[PDB]
């Protein structure tokens, strides 16, 4: 991995800096890291790809070195460079499609591609250099078991779940209590509805709780929370849990009171917030439990005070929502993120060359189902891919 | 049930429908018409049941699952009234002068309800919330009420003398009472031809449906002033001839049905459960 | 709370015994007694039910709660008997002619029924199942049956011609009433005093106690011939005096009562199911 | 970690080889190994720690080297080894002792006592020797980021837990349809009681299905699977779910039917057994499903035809059983077993020493409430104690 991502790196320091008219001196650095690579790769046989759609290519590397007597680089120099540097660039290219498409139940994290696997041995490791990409430093770090840290603005840390719980119905479904709930991505959309509006709570007091379980840990976690549910706050109508059926829900939105916002680690209470909105920080947590009550208003003008009666029938019910969404946050694992493009483009490169479904990853790279259930060796595997996604976007991308 | 009643239901909200279940519904459950007797008078014939049966039949209905139970008007199906089948479709004449009475009958059919005995000669009575009511039946009710104070002297009223009692009922058949809650009232009512119970309304009772056979709405199953809700099991129908009446109620028996639910139909047919 | 549906319970075992609920239940259940009028005669004493009152008092019941039902004979309370109670004990003496009659009386009270509206005059009626029976009472039902074939026609009797029906029930105040299934039977019914309802037993009736007063092992609350079963709530006890059989009632109501339970359909629980 | 099992094994080498009459070739390159230690350990001042009821003890190293120019072994030899290794036995097993009651809640993996800790410092990389036994080539591999698994017959997986779910239940408890089951260790004992006996079930089957999450995976797994389940055939007066009342089962034992058990890991048939009784092999799995069903016997003589009526009341219970027991498997995290004493030595030790309660681990180390809850933190401290425990096992 360190060697694809210096063979890599190497390679866009030569694209970004062998131009013409420049001083040697800006480069003598970079050409010596070049001739090392060219000198370590040469005599060498490579094969990529006999996995899915993606062909078997084989790459033969007898290249000269790049000179270095020039005080300044003029335009033959750059071509030379230019013409090695396209042949590299496709093969690194074709190295990292090869591990992207492959899986392993068992060593995951190691090497699943034959070039790699060459790529690791003994007289590779001179072209090792530089590793300051966030991505292959987290890999370092990691190899040594070091703590790791990935910054996700908006962490795709929810598996997609639109669902509801009834804590008091009925067949007839016109006196229901219960929450429904958007969990996606990094936003969970929550909202209590009763449709008595609390009458015969205890106190006018209807208490709604949810709790929301990460998959993994994240530290470090800007939110916000907003007071309510946008989603949850039109005329609906829904099935029944059992499909049987179908209920309607014709919200009228109260502020919801008491809310608390609970981040927890291994049931532990980490960050408490009470009646605070806007941005907040959890520091490091991995539940998220928020409860809110519905307050029956005491004093209600005519207009509110005929939305709720004293008995049945209720045609107004009354519902409390909350918003919450996680800005930016930390995690130890790699995850999708709203501003990255490693999931994309392992799943594109899954999807353009066909590659069948392997015992590790879902039936074709979808994030619920690899979220929902993102076991250990699922990470070792998504680090690998994504690690070896980023190489590959240094370069194609 | 009972062991698992306090706990939660979660369903998704992507979950595929199920397929009709009218079919079914049709073909397991049982359809009681209560229609005034005039009806069958205006209808003239003998044999009109097994039409109507046939007719359902149509609908999905079996031969022996709908059946029409007679009563004289509204004041004597008023006097405890018996739900039998699974869905009830009382047709019931409107009458200007009768308004209160029709209410009261929607009240306690429309209505769950849940009544203990009253002892009117031995004990004070109150109400302690709005869906507590004292509801009497039988072949004549006069209700007659002293309200009482802390001191339990009767307010314009004797405790002694009857005659100062406030008249709330006379010669009623069905009626139900609502007097001021937290207040002692004394009462006296002709326990001999008809029995008065303190009664809890639950909840609606989604199995039986009234449909109103002429007139405007005017049905009031809620004492609250605030509020007169007109219900989905709550129709209207204009009408001259009874058999066009009949008629439609067989062919939109779908959508009377679909207004109803086959979850309140109790083992015994009375309109409220009693408790000692 | 979740009152339609049926959601599963879990229980962990090594979950600790809450405290004996006894004299809580006793202290808000209500406890009536059944016995016949011949009992109260051989007692021969106008405040018996003062000194029974006071002896549940020791008992645990406060002296409010149970409740003391005359009736004439088993005949007559099988007509339309209604069991108000949060606990019903039934005293019923045994007749050594009056064996079927009795089990009759017990399969209807020690059981819950769903019970259908029959109209006979209106529709061949059919027993589609082993717990599906035709369950008539009354001031005299006789009930003759005509089994009929695919094509509608009798079979070892005639439609048009009654006196051919096979006879089934004759002048009874209570019958249960097991026929083939899946066999349509015109019915013959003395509907002018007497109803018949098309009934299914959902189960057992926990609330209802039976103490057969000195006979043997008779009842049958089982149309099977091959169970006679025993159930917890029918007892049976030799006497001689029935003050001593009242004695022995009040001296192991403990026992009697946790034979029973609280009535299963009843409660809120049971809301939406059948009843409350 | 690699250090203080270099010592312990140094030191159990030396106790096992340096006896009375031995060549000296048998023991040469642990008489190097020795001088090393001795050389590494000498001028250092170590402090094991006063937690709990642990006394603080100082130790110090000013030890000669042994002899190598004997041909021999002889009786000298071994007094004057015998005095070196005792001390060093001690100070080894006070420094398992010190590591093995304290426990970190950022990082449980790295050594928490003083001793540990200087230890890893690189003046001691020295010492280290050969990493043979599996619980330090774990650690090892797992340091260097490597698949390694800990072996494991009869693995305690299952918390343990005795609990039942009513389907169709009633006040009364005497139409019941539900599941029984225990959880215990390596065993599952899961049975379906009817008390109907499917009289009125569709096709008179009535279906049973338990799932058990596994909280790690497991991956090559001998199992026996029995077809029934005596802990629940016998009759029993069980308390109810909130323990108001008791309830009675009677149950009457009949063959389980469609018995499907799945092996599962990420919601994922791995293996799948259908009517298969004896040795399977769950190869890779974190959750089990028994899937069984009571079918209805289409034909029954007089005496099975009395136990199951039609109707109420039903005296004899139709249960069916599933016994699952997990011989030997294999796993990626530490767990206790029928062989290994690393729990049962970390609980000692904690228990001798009236060690208080910590923030990672449960009091008193108790496994049920440590595998109910086995977070990473847990994990980690857990492994490293166990490791710690073993090399403290090749000593004492
Ligand atoms: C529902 O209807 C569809 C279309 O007629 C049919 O395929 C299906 O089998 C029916 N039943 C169920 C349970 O979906
Ligand atoms: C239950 O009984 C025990 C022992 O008699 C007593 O300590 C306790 O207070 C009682 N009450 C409850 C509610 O458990
Ligand atoms: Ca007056
Ligand atoms: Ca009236
Ligand atoms: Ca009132
Ligand atoms: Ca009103
Ligand atoms: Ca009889
Ligand atoms: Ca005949
Ligand atoms: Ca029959
Ligand atoms: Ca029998
Ligand atoms: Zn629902
Ligand atoms: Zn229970």
């Amino acid at each position: 991995m360190d060697v694809l991502y210096s063979l890599s790196k190497t390679l866009k320091d030569a694209r970004d800096k062998i131009v013409e008219g420049t001083l040697y001196s800006n480069v003598s650095d970079l050409i010596q890291q070049f001739n090392q690579m060219i000198i370590t790769m040469n005599g060498n046989e490579f094969q990529t790809g006999g996995i899915g759609n993606l062909p078997i290519r084989n790459w033969n590397f007898d290249f000269g070195l790049l000179g270095t007597t020039l005080l300044n680089l003029d335009a033959n120099y750059v071509e030379t460079a230019r013409n090695t540097i396209d042949y590299f660039v496709d093969f690194v290219d074709n190295v990292c499609m090869d591990e992207m498409v492959r899986e392993s139940q068992r060593n995951g994290i190691a090497p699943q591609s034959d070039s790699l696997r060459k790529l690791s041995g003994i007289k590779f490791k001179r072209i090792n250099f530089d590793n300051s990409s966030e991505y292959i430093e987290n890999w370092n770090l990691q190899n040594r078991r070091q703590r790791t840290g990935f910054t996700f603005h908006k962490p795709n840390i929810f598996p997609y779940s639109a669902s509801f719980t009834l804590n008091r119905s009925q067949p007839a479904h016109d006196n229901l209590m219960g929450t429904m709930w958007l969990n996606a991505g990094s936003e969970i959309q929550v909202a209590g509805f009763d449709y008595s509006c609390a009458i015969n709570a205890p106190a006018n007091i209807q208490q709604f709780e949810h709790i929301v379980q990460l998959r993994r840990v994240l530290t470090t976690a800007t939110i916000t929370l907003l007071p309510d549910a946008e989603r949850f706050s039109f005329p609906r109508v829904i099935n029944s849990a059992d499909g049987a059926t179908t209920w309607y829900f014709n919200p009228v939105i109260l502020r919801p009171n008491n809310v608390e916002v609970e981040f927890l680690l291994n049931g532990q209470i980490i960050n408490t917030y009470q009646a605070r909105f806007g941005t907040i920080i959890a520091r490091n947590f991995d539940t998220i439990r928020l409860s809110f009550q519905l307050m029956r208003p005491p004093n209600m003008t005519p207009a509110v005070a005929a939305l709720f009666p004293n008995a049945q029938p209720f045609e107004h019910h009354a519902t409390v929502g909350l918003t919450l969404r996680i800005e930016s946050a930390v995690c130890e694992s790699v995850l999708a993120d709203a501003s990255k493009t490693m999931l994309a483009n392992v799943t594109s490169v899954r999807q353009e060359y066909a590659i069948p479904v392997g015992p590790v990853f879902p039936p074709g790279m979808n994030w619920t189902d690899l979220i929902t259930n993102y076991s250990p060796s699922r990470e070792d595997n998504l680090q690998r891919v994504f690690t070896v996604a980023s190489i590959r976007s240094m370069l194609v991308k | 049930q009972n062991y698992g009643i306090n706990l939660p239901i979660t369903g998704s909200m992507d979950t595929a429908y199920a397929n009709s279940t009218q079919e079914e519904t049709f073909l397991t459950s049982t359809l009681c018409l209560y229609y005034p007797t005039e009806a069958a008078t205006e209808i003239n014939d003998n044999s009109w049941k097994d039409t109507l049966s046939q007719l359902f039949l149509t609908k999905g209905w079996p031969t022996g699952s709908v059946y029409f139970k007679e009563y004289t008007d509204i004041a004597s199906f008023s006097v405890d009234p018996q739900l039998y089948c699974d869905y009830n479709v009382v047709l019931m004449k409107y009458d200007a002068t009768l308004q209160l009475d029709m209410s009261e009958l929607a009240d306690l059919i429309l209505n769950e309800w849940l009544c203990n005995p009253m002892d009117i000669t031995l004990y004070y009575y109150q109400q302690t919330d709005e869906a507590n009511k004292w509801i009497s039946m039988g072949s004549s009710c006069t209700i007659k009420v002293c309200p009482l104070n802390t001191q339990t002297l009767g307010i314009g009223c004797l405790t002694t003398d009857t005659a100062t009692f406030e008249e709330v009922a006379t010669a009623e058949k069905l009626v139900i009472t609502d007097v001021v809650d937290g207040v002692n009232h004394k009462l006296d009512v002709t326990t001999a031809t008809c029995t008065i119970r303190n009664c809890k309304k639950l909840g609606p009772r989604e199995n039986v449906a009234v449909i109103q056979v002429g007139g405007s709405d005017v049905l009031d199953i809620t004492a609250d002033p605030t509020t007169a809700p007109q219900t989905e099991r709550m129709m209207r129908i204009n009408w001259k001839k009874w058999w066009q009446v009949f008629y439609t109620v067989v062919d939109y028996v779908n959508q009377i049905i679909q207004a109803m639910s086959k979850r309140s139909r109790s083992l015994n047919s009375a309109a409220f459960y009693y408790r000692i």
